[PDB]
């Protein structure tokens, strides 16, 4: 019975340990994918912006 | 604080700016040397949001002034007011050409015009975005206001670009190349807004002639309707009240989808609240000349301004939408949202200001696309933009974006729930 | 010991904490100042009222309370208010930008900025406590941040308090006082990604509020003050239990194993009575039978759903004031037979009761009458997943066509995050269903 309490509460470190880890790795990982899918975003702004100035170029270009 | 930062470009961007200025100046208790003589501190607080603080107590209207052309501001100085603004802000160069104002000539003076945009832009606590007055018609307010769009949204793509854009109409200005400015502007503001005000006007001058009985409107008549509704729209973002509003909430819970973004804005009276109510969603009260009942309400936003029972305001707003039912898209609820506050604009006792995204917008669009499509098979006055460097695919591609804006305005008033 | 903390989260959060510390404040005896007369013990002590309250030495009583906003305005008014003297400067957390409506910059974009700042504030809260229980987070549901702001702190919650408490009062959107076209997205989105973090969760429908305010209070078009008011009143019943001595005492921790079979089915319904006008209060004395039969009329529930067409799982009766147990058992007696009362099978029928002497309090200027008893039910029905069904119908009419999804994913969301909080939130209206279902 001694042995059997001691793994009850071992059980009970060991659950409420690995929800704490679950916890950290989730948001963790939430954290990270949200930041690459909105620097992808922004960046795919910029792109097309900064196609806007190549396009101006040529058009003044055209011009002469 | 969250700083708006407005900017006005060409004629008639300058000179609705001007009145817009004079009318909220005039209701914040600003006077021309921007002195605060006023009754009620919700007149400042949240003062601002629009204007610099200065020494001396001294209000200076967050406000950049732009042209390709002189003179336009020199009016603008001399005008009421004319002394308020900041004299660095006045940016000038020395031809209702979209092509050189987006390409040419507007490309010159940008940098100079993003310097002072900077310079203000460095002074804000929390930057909420930017708000543009132009014409889409002419060459400055249309060419370079657009490219000014595309500059700045590069250089600030998280802040809210903001723009009331005055569409053209035969009926108000002859100049025959109008259809091509107004659908390479459109091109522009489908890409790169987050937010457009359709200040028709076409919508201006019918309600001049027919509502208000003036058989020959002017410019002035038709800005005055305008300075009305840009002082409604903006009635949340200025003053204190249950719903405090910025330009990113506006964006929000107005733009179902990025590109249907074009606002239709009513104002009544051109008063009973039941009255208000039903003028405001009349057909005859909008600047956009667009029947809603040919189409569907995605959202909207009504704000009355005045002294005036809001449970009244209440039941009145239930009331519309119960006996108009069919007119509000079902599959977006509660899309219908009411403001209220005290201080009414100039004249009035009770006003209520209307901001609708509806899919009877591509009324409008459609009117401009067969006046561009009339003169782009006969290739008429395409050399005027050729000269300038640009090369046909750019004339078929916007108006093949907007031809796309309107289908898209119609995909949706077509969806249903079930 | 047995501290509280209370977190305040956005608009409706840090408003609703207003009032509710204003409405504490006069229950104790406690001075705009922080100055409590009758507290003999000077910088400290073990009384009830300490578990909400610390001291320091100079005598001040001193909220255990965060507010945290993601833009100055609200808080500001906290700052310059009323009782700008009892709190620390450290206590009242603001950024700069707000949420904008936007689940996903109150979790993300912006909150993400803030986060570490409020857990430190939160952690120099925790270090003053010698048993902390747990915290009291107060939000609304619609708010960007109410609702980002909070699942990201409760989240963080979970990572540095283990598995100590985590109690909610959630503001439920209603279209009467709502800001924004896309509440039922942040509804959604925050419920899915708390759901795991909170052990309680007292939902309070505006609506609901709203129509109390102006059928039993005869105000024509309620403000957040007036809702506040009677929220803080509904607050103050749950928790004064944990700030009042009393032999009839019975602690909340208490209730909340009746009122917990399953750790998602977590969600109380709350009834508070009696709310009446001064001027019909006037000669006019509630009994006990009278206020208690008041809680199983369904116009005085915090949120909007039939009880009478469900099944209990737990009915807990929280009286205040002049209250003895052989007038509540009489009420009861009478009650059951007269009313549709149903439980599953699987649990016992009795309702646990809990007394506590001290009389209510209103805040000078309001419209509730002073009474001389009241009482807050706490049952646990299945009725109330009817509030989670009207959400997920207004979530499902938009999402179908993914309206308004653009400014999620533009901060850095993904359709999936949707699509999976949608399951959920199916998943648990069907377990409510499945509790309600008789035994084999
Ligand atoms: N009962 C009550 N509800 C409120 C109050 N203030 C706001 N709400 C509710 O909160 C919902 C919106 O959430 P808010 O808390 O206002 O927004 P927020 O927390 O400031 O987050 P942001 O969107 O970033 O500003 C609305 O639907 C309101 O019904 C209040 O003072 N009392
Ligand atoms: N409604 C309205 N439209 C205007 C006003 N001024 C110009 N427009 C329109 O703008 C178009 C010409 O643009 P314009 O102002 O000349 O551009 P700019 O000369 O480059 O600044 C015409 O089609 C007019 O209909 C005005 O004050 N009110
Ligand atoms: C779709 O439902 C909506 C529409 C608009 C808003 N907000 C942020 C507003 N913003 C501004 Cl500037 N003015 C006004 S007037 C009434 C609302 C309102 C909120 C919800
Ligand atoms: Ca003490
Ligand atoms: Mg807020």
């Amino acid at each position: 019975k001694r042995e059997h309490e001691r793994e009850v509460i071992q059980k009970a470190i060991e659950e409420n340990n690995n929800f704490i880890k679950m916890a950290k790795e989730k948001l963790a990982q939430k954290m990270e994918s949200n930041k690459e899918n909105r620097e992808a975003h922004l960046a795919a702004m910029l792109e097309r912006l900064q196609e806007k100035d190549k396009h101006a170029e040529e058009v003044r270009k055209n011009k002469e | 604080m969250r700083e708006i930062v407005h900017i006005q470009a060409g004629q008639c961007g300058n000179q609705i700016g001007a009145k817009f200025w004079e009318v909220i100046s005039d209701e914040h208790g600003i006077d021309p040397t921007g002195s605060y003589h006023g009754d009620s501190d919700l007149q400042l607080e949240r003062i601002n949001v629009y204007y610099n603080e200065a020494t001396g107590n001294k209000y200076v209207p967050r406000a950049i002034l732009v042209d390709l052309e002189p003179g336009t501001m020199d009016s603008v100085r001399s005008g009421p007011f004319g002394q308020i603004f900041r004299p660095d802000n006045f940016v000038f160069g020395q031809g209702n050409n979209w092509a050189k104002g987006h390409y040419t000539e507007g490309a010159e003076l940008v940098d100079s015009v993003l310097d002072v945009v900077r310079k203000e832009s460095e002074s804000c606590d929390c930057l909420q975005g930017f708000q543009l007055t132009h014409s889409l018609g002419g060459g400055t307010g249309s060419g370079m206001g657009t490219l000014l769009i595309s500059k700045i949204r590069e250089e600030y793509p998280d802040r809210i670009m903001n723009t009331f854009s005055v569409m053209p109409s035969p009926k108000v200005s002859d100049t025959v190349v109008e259809p091509y400015n107004a659908t390479l502007s459109v091109h522009q503001l489908v890409e790169n807004t987050d937010e457009t005000y359709c200040i028709d006007n076409e919508a201006l001058y019918d309600i001049c002639f027919r509502t208000l009985k003036l058989t020959t409107p002017t410019y002035g008549d038709l800005n005055h309707l305008v300075s009305a509704t840009m002082s409604g729209v903006t009635t949340c973002l200025r003053f204190p009240g249950q719903l405090n509003a910025d330009l990113r909430k506006l964006a929000v819970n107005m733009v179902p989808f990025p590109r249907l973004h074009f606002f239709m804005p009513g104002f009544a009276p051109l008063l009973t609240v039941p009255e208000l109510t039903q003028q405001m969603f009349d057909s005859k009260n909008m600047m956009a000349a667009c029947d809603p009942r040919h189409g569907r309400y995605l959202t909207v936003a009504a704000i009355f301004r005045g002294r005036m029972s809001m449970k009244e305001v209440d039941e009145q707003m239930l009331n519309v939408q119960n006996k108009n039912s069919s007119y509000f898209v079902e599959w977006i609820p509660n899309n219908v949202k009411t403001a209220v506050c005290d201080i009414p604009p100039r004249g009035l006792k009770m006003s209520a200001t209307f901001i609708g995204n509806s899919t009877a917008i591509q009324e409008l669009f459609k009117r401009i696309s067969e006046q561009f499509t009339a003169m782009f098979r006969r290739k008429a006055f395409l050399h005027w933009y050729t000269g300038e460097g640009m090369d046909e695919m750019e004339f078929t591609e916007a108006e093949s974006n907007m031809n796309d804006l309107v289908s898209e305005y119609q995909q949706y008033q077509d969806a249903t729930a079930d | 010991m047995r501290e509280c903390i209370s977190i305040h989260v956005g608009q409706a959060g840090v408003q609703i904490g207003n009032a509710c510390w204003e409405l504490y404040c006069l229950e104790h005896g406690i001075q705009p100042d922080g100055q409590m007369p009758s507290d003999k013990t000077i910088g400290g002590g073990d009384d009830s009222f300490n578990t909400f309250f610390s001291e320091t030495g100079a005598g001040k009583h001193v909220p255990r309370a965060v507010f945290v906003d993601l833009e100055p305005t609200v808080i500001d008014e906290v700052r310059t208010g009323t009782y700008r003297q009892l709190f620390h400067p450290e206590q009242l957390i603001t950024g700069k930008e707000d949420a904008a409506n936007n689940y996903a910059r109150g979790h993300y974009t912006i909150g993400k900025e803030i986060i570490d700042l409020v857990l430190d504030r939160i952690r120099k809260l925790a270090d003053q406590c010698t048993g902390l229980q747990g915290f009291l987070v107060f939000h609304s549901f619609g708010g960007g941040t109410g609702s980002g702001f909070t699942s990201l702190l409760m989240e963080r919650l979970s990572v540095d308090y283990g598995k100590k408490s985590k109690l909610e009062f959630s503001i439920y959107p209603a279209p009467q006082v709502s800001t924004a076209v896309v509440e039922p997205y942040n509804s959604i989105l925050t419920t899915h990604t708390t759901l795991e973090h909170s052990d309680c969760a007292f939902m309070v429908d505006n609506e609901a509020i709203y129509d109390i305010c102006r059928r039993n209070l005869d105000i024509e078009r309620p403000t957040y003050t007036n809702l506040n008011r009677l929220i803080s009143q509904i607050v103050s019943s749950i928790t004064a239990s944990l700030r009042f001595d009393g032999a009839l005492n019975v602690d909340l921790t208490e209730f909340q194993t009746n009122l917990v079979p399953y750790p998602r089915i977590h969600f109380p319904l709350a009834t508070y009575a009696p709310v009446i006008s001064a001027e019909k209060a006037y000669h006019e004395q509630l009994s006990v039978a009278e206020i208690t039969n008041a809680c199983f009329e369904p116009a005085n529930q915090m949120v909007k759903c039939d009880p009478r067409h469900g099944k209990y799982m737990a009915c807990c009766l929280l009286y205040r004031g002049d209250v003895v147990p052989k007038d509540v058992n009489a009420a009861i007696a009478t009650i059951k037979t007269k009313r549709s009362i149903q439980f599953v099978d699987w649990c016992p029928t009795g309702f646990k009761v809990g007394i506590n002497y001290q009389p209510p309090t209103v805040v000078p200027g309001g419209d509730l009458a002073k009474v001389q008893r009241a009482v807050c039910m706490l049952s646990n029905t299945t009725a109330i997943a009817e509030a989670w069904a009207r959400l997920d119908h207004k979530f499902d009419l938009m999402y179908a066509k993914r309206a308004f999804v653009h400014w999620y994913v533009g901060e850095g969301m993904e359709e999936g995050e949707f699509s999976e909080a949608r399951e959920d939130m199916a998943a648990l209206e069907k377990d409510y269903e499945e509790v309600g279902v008789d035994s084999v």
